[PDB]
């Protein structure tokens, strides 16, 4: 119930907040720095993009493709 | 609004209809301080028409770069399911016309009610007089001596201070 | 603003009091009060449809030919396979 | 709202692959559903007096088809996630899973 | 189109003397929440503007009036005027129509009803 | 029972300052433009004095605005001026008077010329003169 | 027949005669039996009228409209009963004779078996309406309501008995309608017109044209407690049917001069209802409506050519429910909340949630929802006037826009949040409220079922 | 209350119940499956050829 | 239904105001008064239901800015919106 809890995060990583070091050519810099990085990291860095998505795995084609071929088959 | 306060309502709205243009989370935030950055340019001069041009400008540059379609938040002053909920609405005194073996139900509910009446039964004769001496003549907004100098009752009974709820 | 000190402070004492009337459910509060009192289930699905399709159908086994035309079926298409031959095939 | 959605998977395994497989279907139909459907259409009639103008005019709206499906399939399921905390999100549901199905 | 309507305009500083615009309603919301918090009232307000929003609209224009502008006798150019061209586009019909239904059989046989 | 002086008099002008506010503030202090003036091309029996209008225009808004309730629910005590068009208009819109539709509904105008030819595929345009030939036009065995 | 005037005459005295409080109970038990008796030896042919007496024939005529007339009465003391309970019972006896008074002329008329038993006693109601308009009415405004009443209903309804005393000894005896066996036309003159405009305009003045209909609003704005007599002044109006008992024959043949009633009033169908729009006050609402769809029957009637008979008898007893039943439903919501301003009631719905399908069915039927009669009766009217000339579907095509939004605009009004101050509004609907309101959407929707029985012989 | 049946989450990613996806996953073959006969056997049209209609003679 | 406590609001706003590294996460979270975490005039105030608004997600009123004062008054009355603790 305290689950909330800060620490945590503090970014390591996430080169889309590596801008940081792009605007330090200027400076703020972070702050407040990981509030838009709450789920920045975990799990959610993978995030399968193009046809890989629609893909799903491609399981059953190429190793069902001749389940049905085939048995007489002449 | 006093002169010095203008620039919030501004500086409320400036970086809304921003996130409501940039699309990923860090792009609003690789924006703040750099976009943040104009502000305090001139951060300490004049109140009055030095730095007018810091709410005259502000104007234009504001409204030109205006209406991507704003984020509504969408329980608010306008946009999808925001006032939806009124089929229930709470309308309170509700318990006036009843014909009861409909008032079966609920009985240590109806004991607490007219435990509350009490208080608005004889409130007043204290409440309201003391309107009449706290406000001398044309008094601005309304409300009594915030405590009503020993208890309120409720004062203000109970139309704010029992007011519907939202499920 | 300090101001607000003496003020819905009581009301945290207040609407959260109101509040803290409301929520009831001890005794069963729906008295109800009075009074008394799957396999089969095989006939809720008779009394559904089987009361029906007596009484329309008993409104046209008596009926058809009372109205003088009535539904109006069509014709039966016949193909060659009765009295004819192909003869093509071409 | 198209903003503030995530990604394709976050707890939601059955439901997308409802939207690919229908929101493909849409897209013009290449084994799918509707083969017979709109595919049938701008191969057949598309041989006739045309206005030579819906030619060049429902064609073009053809394209939009898939930017139709790739927008709301793209910021739903593919960015990052983006939304506030305290996320329940259950979809373990007799009364719902039945009904896609 | 329909209107600018002025979003910005000229101001500052000229017509800060003006104040006291806000003292007019700032009374009444004064006295309208001092009228609308009682413990025992159970009725509607009077709310003046209201009964001098209608009765000051419906009645009291007649009495008002006078026949004498001629942009009061406009009327003429709205009341009557498209009344005659209604006569006049009918009255043609209902004729053409008829001088065809003797001379010449526009209509089938099969026509009944009417 | 209100008993004298219900509603607007024969105006628009007797004492501007005698009516708003004797009663029914429509100004403060007899200017605040909302002085029972309006009476704009008169001679019209249309709103006499009138503690009333022609006090601005495109809506209550309808929003937070919440003194009390301040706009089209919860009903402040007394401004009325115009309404019963207040419920069905709002405010001003991010462009200004660009007309691009009457553009677009005429952007297909320019594809009328694009009726009055056919769309004819087979054969190609292959310009031609005297090859047009829709159905037949020399002998016909 | 004597079946009718008898017992409802009979009634008279069953209610003074009868004791303290038992009086409204009394009457309006018996009051409803009469109806067995109307319907009884009623509901004959058909064909070849049915004329049971020298100077009766009660209504054969294809025209049965006379089943209403009797029904509206034991509506009324259900009606009326509110705010009439707070004075004198010598008084309350005669409220409900004059009533009565008035009851037992609409049965002599609809019948009168000739003309000019009908003018006199066409006439000779206006004694009791204008008493119950004057008394028992609400604002100051009314003592004026007393005169535009009459000064046109009487206006020109005199030049009636200028001329029917004109036929009588013209053309052998007018004493009966159903000898017209010999009727001569009338070509032209300048003398005519005249016959012809004597004997149609003092019908015109009580369904109005656009033109004076300068009293109709002014009525029944301010008018009796309950709509008392403003439900019987919705039959009284539309009793001004004997137009299909003349222009049907007594010149036939002059159609020539009929396009200033056209055109004036099927300009003022597409008006009317438009300046209904914006009202602030609700019983005035209603009154605009009654004005619209009925003078469409005054383009109905004027053309000859049946199935405009099929659509225009259809209509004089359509919205004679509905346009009834709405002044009901204003009625009972004004008796809780003291203004007649439509603003003001708002954020009901839920605090009276059976009387919810209430407004709904009713302002349903100004819709015209196909399968009622509401629409059955009006596209007999657009097929005839229809082959008149083609235009006509243009206008009469707008009338079936706007008074979608004009219905609409009054329920969905009703429908908001508003708990705002009242503490008023406790009643939710005693059984009067939601009993009276009904007899209306029962028996209404219910003849679409043999919707044989109103129509005209065509 | 209800149940506690399923706590919700501050962005830990909550886990799934290992029967939703499977499960689901099964109707990724429907699409991959039913797309096996697109090619085998059908092509891109399956038409037969216009021969240029040269006997003008 | 879903359930709502005081003290989640009491952690949740100890939370992302502890996840700022402009602010020591030894400072004062229930009450500093907040006008020693005022710096400047802007930039603080509104700057801090910038983010707040990001998990909760009501419209955040104007007039509401200056309660922001005390840290336990922004907590205050977020529990007399949304029908919060008893
Ligand atoms: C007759 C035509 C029926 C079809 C149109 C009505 C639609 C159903 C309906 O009434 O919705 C009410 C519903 C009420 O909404 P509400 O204000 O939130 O409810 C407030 C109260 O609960 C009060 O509103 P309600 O929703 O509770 O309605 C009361 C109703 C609710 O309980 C029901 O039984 C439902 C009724 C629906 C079917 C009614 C019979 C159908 C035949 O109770 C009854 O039915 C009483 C028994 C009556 C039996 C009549 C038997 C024949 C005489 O919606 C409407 O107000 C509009 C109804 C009209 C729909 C459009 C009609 C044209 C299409
Ligand atoms: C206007 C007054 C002018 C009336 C002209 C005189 C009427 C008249 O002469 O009637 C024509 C005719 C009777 O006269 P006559 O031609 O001699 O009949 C032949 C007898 N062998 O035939 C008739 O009997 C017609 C007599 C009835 C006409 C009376 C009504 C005429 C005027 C009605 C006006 C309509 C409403 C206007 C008044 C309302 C406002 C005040």
């Amino acid at each position: 119930m305290e689950l909330p809890d800060y620490k945590q995060w503090k970014i390591e990583g996430t080169p889309l907040e590596t801008v940081q070091e792009k605007l330090a050519a200027r400076g703020l810099r972070d702050p407040w720095g990981r509030n838009e990085a709450w789920r920045y990291m975990g799990g959610f860095a993978n995030n399968v993009s193009f046809v890989g998505a629609l893909l799903k795995g491609f399981k059953w084609g190429f190793a069902a493709f001749v389940v049905a071929i085939g048995a007489e088959y002449y | 609004l006093t002169h010095q306060q203008k620039v919030l309502r501004l500086y409320k709205r400036a970086l809304r209809h921003l996130e409501s243009w940039c699309i990923h989370r860090d792009k609003y935030r690789y924006f703040a301080c750099l976009l943040r950055a104009r502000f305090d340019e001139h951060k300490n001069e004049k109140d009055m028409v030095k730095a007018t041009q810091l709410l005259r400008e502000a104007e234009e540059e504001f409204w030109h770069g205006q209406h991507p379609q704003p984020y509504i938040f969408p329980e608010s002053p306008g946009g999808t399911s925001y006032e939806r909920y009124e089929c229930y609405k709470v309308p309170e005194w509700c318990l006036d016309d009843w014909h009861p073996s409909e008032k079966a139900m609920y009985p240590d509910y109806f004991a607490k009610r007219e435990q509350w009446k009490k208080l608005r039964r004889e409130s007043w004769e204290r409440e309201v007089k003391q309107l009449q001496e706290e406000t001398p003549v044309g008094g601005p907004r309304t409300e009594a001596l915030p405590p009503a100098r020993k208890q309120g009752d409720l004062p203000p009974l109970w139309w704010h201070i029992v007011t519907r709820p939202r499920e | 603003t300090p101001e607000e000190k003496l003020r819905l402070q009581q009301l945290r004492e207040l609407r959260r009091r109101w509040l803290k009337d409301q929520e009831l459910s001890p005794r069963e509060p729906v008295l109800p009060p009075q009074r008394v009192s799957t396999y089969r289930h095989s006939i809720f699905a008779f009394t559904h449809v089987l009361i029906p399709v007596w009484i329309i159908h008993y409104y046209l086994k008596y009926h058809v030919t009372t109205k003088p035309y009535t539904i109006v079926e069509k014709k039966p298409r016949i193909f060659p396979g009765d009295t004819i031959l192909e003869t093509g095939e071409v | 709202d198209i903003r503030k959605m995530g990604g394709l998977f976050k707890a939601m395994p059955f439901t997308t692959t409802a939207l690919i497989v229908g929101s493909l279907a849409l897209t013009g139909m290449p084994f799918l559903t509707g083969f017979y459907s709109k595919d049938l259409i701008i191969e057949a009639a598309n041989t006739s007096y045309t206005n030579a103008w819906a030619l060049l005019m429902t064609l073009i709206a053809t394209s939009f088809t898939a930017i139709y499906s790739t927008r709301i399939i793209f910021f739903a399921l593919l960015g990052q996630p983006r939304f506030p905390t305290l996320v329940n999100i259950n979809e373990n549901n007799p009364l719902l899973i039945n009904s896609i199905k | 189109t329909t209107l600018d309507p002025a979003e910005y305009d000229i101001s500052s500083e000229t017509r800060k003397a003006q104040a006291e615009r806000l003292a007019i309603r700032s009374r009444l919301k004064r006295e309208y929440q001092l009228q609308y918090y009682d413990p025992s009232r159970r009725g509607v307000i009077e709310d003046p503007a209201l009964v001098r929003w209608t009765y000051a609209r419906s009645a009291n224009i007649y009495p008002n009036f006078r026949p004498n502008t001629k942009t009061s006798l406009l009327g003429a150019l709205f009341g009557i005027g498209p009344l005659v061209f209604w006569y006049y586009v009918f009255k043609t019909d209902r004729d053409r129509k008829e001088k065809l239904i003797q001379e010449g059989k526009l209509d089938r046989t099969f026509n009944i009803s009417y | 029972a209100s008993h004298i002086t219900k509603d607007m008099l024969p105006g628009p002008y007797p004492k501007t300052p005698e009516e708003r506010a004797a009663a029914a503030k429509k100004y403060n202090m007899r200017v605040e433009d909302y002085e029972p003036y309006p009476d704009d091309g008169t001679g019209y029996g249309d709103y006499p004095k009138l503690p009333d209008r022609s006090q601005q225009e495109r809506d209550p808004w309808y929003d937070w605005d919440h003194p009390d309730l301040r706009l089209n629910w919860g009903e402040p005590m007394h401004w009325d001026l115009d309404m019963y068009i207040r419920n069905r208009v709002d405010t001003s819109p991010t462009p200004v008077n660009w007309n691009l539709m009457c553009k677009h509904l005429f952007g297909f105008v320019a594809f009328m010329l694009f009726m009055f030819w056919v769309g004819e595929t087979y054969p190609a345009y292959q310009p031609v003169g005297p090859k047009q030939y829709p159905y037949n036009n020399l002998y016909l065995e | 027949m004597l079946k009718y005037i008898i017992p409802t005459i009979m009634l008279m005295p069953l209610t003074w005669l009868s004791k303290n409080n038992m009086i409204w109970v009394n009457s309006t038990a018996h009051s409803l039996l009469i109806s067995f008796t109307s319907l009884l030896l009623m509901n004959q042919f058909g064909d070849n009228s049915l004329n049971f007496s020298l100077l009766f024939f009660s209504d054969s005529l294809s025209t049965p409209l006379l089943i209403l007339t009797m029904w509206l009465l034991p509506l009324m003391l259900m009606a009326s009963q509110h705010h009439l309970s707070k004075e004198n019972l010598t008084r309350k006896k005669l409220f409900i004779t004059m009533l009565i008074s008035l009851q037992l002329f609409l049965i002599m008329t609809f019948t009168a078996m000739e003309l000019i038993l009908f003018y006199i006693l066409f006439e000779a109601t206006l004694v009791p309406t204008l008493i119950i308009i004057t008394r028992w009415g609400n604002q100051t405004e009314r003592l004026n309501a007393g005169l535009y009443f009459l000064f046109y209903t009487l206006a020109g309804s005199l030049p009636l008995l200028v001329a029917l005393i004109y036929i009588q000894n013209t053309v052998g005896s007018l004493n009966f309608l159903m000898l017209q066996y010999w009727v001569q036309p009338v070509h032209n003159s300048w003398s005519n017109v005249f016959m012809w405009l004597a004997c149609m305009m003092a019908f015109m003045v009580k369904m109005p044209l656009y033109g004076l209909h300068l009293w109709l609003p002014k009525a029944h704005v301010e008018a009796p407690i309950a709509g008392s007599m403003v439900l019987a002044a919705v039959l009284l109006k539309l009793g001004g049917y004997g137009m299909l008992r003349i222009t049907l024959i007594l010149n036939p043949m002059t159609d020539f001069m009929a396009y200033p009633f056209i055109m004036l009033s099927l300009w003022g169908m597409i008006m009317t209802s438009s300046i209904c729009l914006r009202q602030t006050d609700l019983k005035s609402l209603i009154a605009y409506s009654s004005v619209s769809h009925m003078a469409l029957v005054i383009v109905a009637i004027l053309i000859q050519t049946p199935w405009s008979y099929m659509g225009a008898t259809a209509l004089m007893i359509a919205h004679g429910l509905t346009s009834s039943m709405l002044f009901c439903l204003a009625n009972s919501n004004y008796e809780r909340i003291h203004s007649r301003t439509m603003i003001l009631a708002r954020g009901l719905q839920t605090l009276l949630p059976l009387m919810a399908t209430w407004w709904l069915l009713a302002s349903l039927t100004n819709l015209a929802l196909p399968p009622t009669i509401n629409l059955i009766g009006e596209l007999f009217v657009v097929m005839s006037t229809f082959s008149w000339s083609n235009i006509t579907i243009i206008l009469m095509g707008v009338n079936m826009v706007i008074t979608a939004l004009y219905s609409l605009y009054m329920l969905i009004m009703t429908q908001r949040g508003k708990y705002t101050y009242h503490i008023n509004n406790i009643s939710p609907s005693f059984t009067r409220e939601n009993a009276l309101m009904s007899l209306h959407i029962l028996p209404l929707l219910l003849l679409t079922l043999n919707p044989k029985i109103i129509l005209g012989p065509l | 209350g209800g149940g506690a049946h399923i706590e919700p989450r501050y962005r830990q990613f909550p886990q799934l119940t290992r029967s939703q996806v499977i499960q689901a996953e099964f109707f990724s073959a429907t699409m991959w499956f039913w797309i096996l006969w697109r090619f085998w056997h059908d092509s891109d049209a399956v038409l037969g050829h216009f021969p240029y209609p040269d006997p003008s003679q | 239904a879903p359930p709502l406590t005081l003290e989640g609001i009491k952690d949740r706003v100890l939370y992302v105001l502890k996840l700022y590294d402009k602010i020591d996460p030894e400072k004062l979270s229930v009450n500093s008064h907040f006008m020693k975490d005022l710096g400047l005039d802007s930039l603080d105030q509104v700057e801090i239901i910038m983010a707040m608004e990001d998990e909760f997600g009501f419209e955040i009123p104007d007039i509401d800015a200056e309660k922001l004062m005390c840290p336990q008054e922004i907590v205050d009355y977020i529990a007399d919106k949304k029908d919060v603790y008893e």
